[PDB]
C-alpha cells in the first residue's frame, strides 16, 4: 500500500511487526485470527505451513 | 565456484563451511526435515519428510 507511510494525525502507531516467515519445513498456529469478514475470530486457530 | 554479494538482508546460515566429500568407505547419512526430495539429486529417489 504504502512503502513508507506517515503516522497521520487521525491514527496513533501501535507498533512495527516483523514479518513471520515459515520455512518449508515450519508451521503456526496463529490464535485468533480473521476469517474473510476482516473480524477477529479469538478463540479459533489456524495451522499454517507451506 | 559461485561468488556473489551477500544482498541487503541475506545472511549465511553457518558461513562458508566444506563440500561434503565420502570415499568409498564413506557415507552420509542423511535425514530429510522436508519431503518431496524427487529432483533433488541424480538418484531420482522421492525421499519423504526423515526417512
Amino acid at each position: 500500500d504504502t512503502e513508507a507511510h506517515v503516522p497521520d494525525v487521525y491514527e496513533e502507531v501501535l507498533g512495527v511487526v516483523p514479518i513471520t516467515t515459515l520455512g518449508p519445513r515450519h508451521y503456526c498456529v496463529i490464535l485468533d485470527p480473521m476469517g474473510p469478514d476482516g473480524k477477529n475470530q479469538l478463540g479459533q486457530k489456524r495451522v499454517v505451513k507451506g | 565456484e559461485k561468488s556473489f554479494f551477500l544482498q541487503p538482508g541475506e545472511r549465511l546460515e553457518r558461513g562458508i563451511q566444506d563440500v561434503y566429500v565420502l570415499s568409498e568407505q564413506q557415507g552420509l547419512l542423511l535425514k530429510a526435515l522436508q519431503p518431496l526430495e524427487e529432483g533433488e539429486s541424480e538418484e531420482k529417489v522421492s525421499h519423504q519428510a526423515g526417512d
